[PDB]
C-alpha cells in the first residue's frame, strides 16, 4: 500500500553538505511527501521553514539539501510522512554537530517492553564542566565534573513503552543543539509477541528483521525481504521488494537508511559504524554487520548477503538441502482492464516454489487498502487467489497491484483499471403507428446515459397486469404485430455494453391501446 | 549574652523552639530555630525546607541577611552564618527526607565560610553520614552564587539554571535551595532541591534542614 524510505546522507554534519532524501515507491499519483523538522521528539528546536525540493535520481522522491557551511540550524530531529488510506506513516532521524561533545554510538535502538537497556555515548571533547542527559528535550539527570566516565552510560531496566523517544547528551553550559542524539524505540510487546494485547506471535524474522507489534509481519533490513526477511536481495539493492539502487559506485558506504517506526535506522547490509564508512570484519554480514556467520560446512561469508551455499544447498547457514527456493512472480496479469460497474471478482495468479498460500496473497485498491482472498483455488504451479468488491464504481479507476509475499521473496505487479458506466437510454421511445393488432416504434437510444460501446438492444413490453418482453433488435424503428385488441401496453428501451455487468437499466416508456 | 543554640542548651533549655541569638560585633539579634533532640541537641538551624511556602529564588542582599520565618521555612543569612563560624569552629549536619518517608543525613566535622569579599567561600571537611558514601557538597569549595553573582567555577551561569543560591562548582552535585517540587513532580526534575549520592540528581526532596553546633559538645 506504500513503500517509504528515509535516506540520511550522513547524520553527522561537518562543513560539507548533508542531505535528506525521502523516497516513495508508488505510482499514479504521488502522495505529497512531507519533510519538516520533528518538533515533538526534541523540543526547543529553532524554527526555520526548510526547503523541500524534488529529487530526480529516482521515480518519486523529495530531498532537503542544506549547502556546505550553511549547515547551521540543522541540529535536531526530522521526519517524512507518506500516508495511505486514512493511515499515516513516519520515519524519524536526527542530525548533529560532528564535533559536538559526544557520539551516540548508534542512531536508533529497537528494544522490547521489559528489557535492560544501556543507552550510551562515547566521550569525545573533554571539558571542565559536567555531563548531562536529555530525553524529549525534558531534563533527567547528569554527571559531576570530575567523575565523568569514558562511555557515558544510561541504564533503563524493564523499559516501559511510554519510556522512549530521542535522547540528548551535552556538556551542561551548552546549546540544546551542541548535543549528541540517540533514538530509543520500545514496542508494546516482548520480542516475538505482537497484537492488540500481546496474544499472538510474530512471523519469526531472521537476518535482524524487526517484528511489527501491530501486524505480526516483519520490517526487513535494506537488502533483504520476505515475511521472514530471509531473502538474499541482489547486490546494491534495497527496500520492500528491492527494486531500488544505491547511487554511489562503492554501493552504500555512506547512506544511513531509515525505516517505518517499529525498526529505527541502520546502515546498508555490509557496513559497520556511525557513518557506515567502515567495512565489516570477516565472519559478519548483516546490517551494521550485526550478524555472525555460522556456515556449517564452511562456505564463504559475504559482508553483503550471508552464506553462499554450495549448489543444491540453501538456508541461513546452508543447513538444509532441497530444491533451490524460487521467489514468486505474478503471472498472466495484463497491463489494462476496463470492467463495468457492479460486483467484481478479481484474480491474482502467482508462480514460485515457496508456492503462495492465500495468507501471502493480497490486492491493493488505488486508495491503498489491503484486500484479502475471499477464496483460494490452487494448481500444480501457481496458487490462484480471488477477491470481491461489493460494487466497484468509476471512482476506483486507477492502478491496483497484486501483492505476493512469500518467505523467499516479495513481488508486486500492477494493472490500470478503467471502470466504465452502463448505458441506459436517455429518451422514451416514440410511437410511429397504431392499429387493431399492432404498433410500430422509434427505439430512442442514441442519446444514452452512460458510456461504452453499445452491443445489443433489447425491447421491453407489458400490459398492466404482469411482465414479459423481449426481441433482440436489429434496426432502430420496430414493429410488434400479433397483438391483442384493446389493451394498455408499456414499452421500454434497454441498452448493453462490454462483458460482465452490461445489462444496465431502462427507463423511457410511452403507452397505447387500439 | 549568648550567641547560638548550643549555649541555649548549656543554659538548661532542653526544648526545640524559636530563640533569639546575638552575634559578636553584630549589633542586633536574629530569631532562629534551635533543635535540641537530634544526636545530643544544641543544633542551630541555618535553613529549613518542608513545604515550599518560601521562595528561594532570590538575590545576594536577600541571601546575605537571610529570609523566611524561623518557625516554618527559612534561611539564616550568610553575613550571619559567616559571623557565627568565625567565633569558633563548627560542625555541620544536613537532614534530608524524600517523599517515600525516608530520613538521611550527611555530617561534616570542620565547617567554616570566608567573608563577603571572599564570596562566603565553602570550607568543609570529614564527610560522614548516610547520605551517600561521597560528599554531595563540594568540600574544597568554590564561591557562593546567586542569580546576580556568576561566582561558580563554571563558565555558564549556574544560578540561573539551578535556581536560587548555593555552592556551584561547575554546578555541583547538590542544591538544597532550589525549586520546591510537590509530590509527583518530584520525579525527573532538575533545578529541584537535590542531593546526588542519596536520592539521585533528578529528585526534588521533601524536607531538608541544614544545621550546625560547635565540635565541643
Amino acid at each position: 500500500a506504500m513503500d517509504l524510505i528515509l535516506i540520511n546522507s550522513l547524520p553527522l554534519v561537518s562543513d560539507a553538505e548533508t542531505s535528506l532524501t525521502c523516497i516513495a515507491s508508488g505510482w499514479r499519483p504521488h502522495e505529497p511527501i512531507t519533510i519538516g523538522r520533528d518538533f515533538e521528539a526534541l523540543m526547543n528546536q529553532h524554527q526555520d521553514p526548510l526547503e523541500v525540493t524534488q529529487d530526480v535520481t529516482r521515480e518519486w522522491a523529495k530531498k532537503v539539501v542544506w549547502k556546505r557551511e550553511k549547515a547551521s540550524k540543522i541540529n535536531g530531529a526530522y521526519f517524512c510522512e507518506g500516508r495511505v488510506r486514512g493511515e499515516a506513516i513516519r520515519i524519524r532521524t536526527m542530525k548533529m554537530r560532528q564535533q559536538a561533545s559526544f557520539l551516540p554510538a548508534t542512531l536508533t535502538m529497537t528494544v522490547d517492553k521489559g528489557d535492560n537497556v544501556n543507552i550510551s555515548f562515547k566521550k569525545v571533547l573533554i571539558k571542565e564542566e559536567d555531563a548531562v542527559i536529555y530525553k524529549n528535550g525534558s531534563f533527567i539527570h547528569s554527571v559531576p565534573r570530575h567523575e565523568v566516565p569514558d562511555i557515558l552510560e544510561v541504564h533503563l531496566p524493564h523499559a516501559q513503552p511510554q519510556d522512549a523517544g530521542v535522547y540528548s547528551a551535552r556538556y551542561i553550559g551548552g546549546n540544546l543543539f551542541t548535543s549528541a542524539f540517540t533514538r530509543l524505540i520500545v514496542r508494546r510487546c516482548e520480542a516475538q509477541k505482537w497484537g492488540p494485547e500481546c496474544n499472538h506471535l510474530c512471523t519469526a524474522c531472521m537476518n535482524n528483521g524487526v517484528c511489527h507489534e501491530d501486524t505480526g509481519e516483519c520490517i526487513c533490513p535494506p537488502g533483504f525481504m520476505g515475511r521472514t526477511c530471509e531473502k538474499a536481495c541482489e547486490l546494491h539493492t534495497f527496500g520492500r521488494t528491492c527494486k531500488e539502487r544505491c547511487s554511489g559506485q562503492e554501493g552504500c558506504k555512506s547512506y544511513v537508511f531509515c525505516l517505518p517506526d517499529p525498526y529505527g535506522c541502520s546502515c546498508a547490509t555490509g557496513w559497520k559504524g556511525l557513518q557506515c564508512n567502515e567495512a565489516c570484519h570477516p565472519g559478519f554480514y548483516g546490517p551494521d554487520c550485526k550478524l555472525r556467520c555460522s556456515c556449517n560446512n564452511g562456505e564463504m561469508c559475504d559482508r553483503f548477503q550471508g552464506c553462499l551455499c554450495s549448489p543444491g544447498w540453501q538456508g541461513l547457514q546452508c543447513e538444509r538441502e532441497g530444491i533451490p527456493r524460487m521467489t514468486p512472480k505474478i503471472v498472466d496479469l495484463p497491463d489494462h482492464i476496463e470492467v463495468n460497474s457492479g460486483k467484481f471478482n478479481p484474480i491474482c495468479k502467482a508462480s514460485g516454489w515457496p508456492l503462495p498460500t492465500n495468507e501471502e496473497m493480497t490486492l491493493v485498491k488505488p486508495d491503498g487498502t489491503v484486500l484479502h482472498p475471499k477464496d483460494f483455488n490452487h494448481t500444480d504451479h501457481f496458487s490462484v487467489a480471488i477477491f470481491t468488491i461489493h460494487r466497484i464504481l468509476p471512482p476506483d479507476s486507477g492502478v491496483w497491484v497484486c501483492s505476493v509475499n512469500t518467505v523467499a521473496g516479495m513481488v508486486e505487479k500492477p494493472f490500470n483499471i478503467s471502470v466504465k458506466v452502463l448505458p441506459k437510454p436517455l429518451n422514451a421511445p416514440n410511437v410511429i403507428d397504431t392499429g387493431h393488432n399492432f404498433a410500430v416504434i422509434n427505439i430512442s437510444s442514441e442519446p444514452y446515459f452512460g458510456d461504452g460501446p453499445i452491443k445489443s438492444k433489447k425491447l421491453l413490453y407489458k400490459p398492466v397486469n404482469h411482465y414479459e418482453a423481449w426481441q433482440h433488435i436489429q434496426v432502430t424503428n420496430e414493429i410488434v404485430t400479433l397483438n391483442y385488441l384493446e389493451p394498455r401496453t408499456e414499452y421500454e428501451l434497454c441498452v448493453q455494453l462490454v462483458r460482465r455487468g452490461e445489462g444496465g437499466e431502462g427507463h423511457p416508456g410511452p403507452v397505447r391501446r387500439f | 549574652p549568648f550567641r547560638d543554640c548550643a549555649d541555649v542548651y548549656q543554659a538548661g533549655f532542653n526544648k526545640s523552639g524559636i530563640y533569639t541569638i546575638y552575634i559578636n560585633n553584630m549589633p542586633e539579634p536574629k530569631k532562629v530555630f534551635c533543635n535540641m533532640d537530634v544526636n545530643g541537641g544544641g543544633w542551630t538551624v541555618i535553613q529549613h525546607r518542608e513545604d515550599g511556602s518560601l521562595d528561594f529564588q532570590r538575590g545576594w542582599k536577600e541571601y546575605k541577611m537571610g529570609f523566611g520565618n524561623p518557625s516554618g521555612e527559612y534561611w539564616l543569612g550568610n553575613e550571619f552564618i559567616f559571623a557565627i563560624t568565625s567565633q569558633r569552629q563548627y560542625m555541620l549536619r544536613i537532614e534530608l527526607m524524600d517523599w517515600e518517608g525516608n530520613r538521611a543525613y550527611s555530617q561534616y566535622d570542620r565547617f567554616h565560610i570566608g567573608n563577603e569579599k571572599q564570596n562566603y567561600r565553602l570550607y568543609l571537611k570529614g564527610h560522614t553520614g548516610t547520605a551517600g558514601k561521597q560528599s554531595s557538597l563540594i568540600l574544597h569549595g568554590a564561591d557562593f552564587s546567586t542569580k546576580d553573582a556568576d561566582n561558580d567555577n563554571c563558565m555558564c551561569k549556574c544560578a540561573l539554571m539551578l535556581t536560587g543560591g548555593w555552592w556551584f562548582d561547575a554546578c555541583g552535585p547538590s542544591n538544597l535551595n532550589g525549586m520546591f517540587y510537590t509530590a509527583g513532580q518530584n520525579h525527573g526534575k532538575l533545578n529541584g532541591i537535590k542531593w546526588h549520592y542519596f536520592k539521585g540528581p533528578s529528585y526534588s526532596l521533601r524536607s531538608t534542614t541544614m544545621m550546625i553546633r560547635p565540635l565541643d559538645f
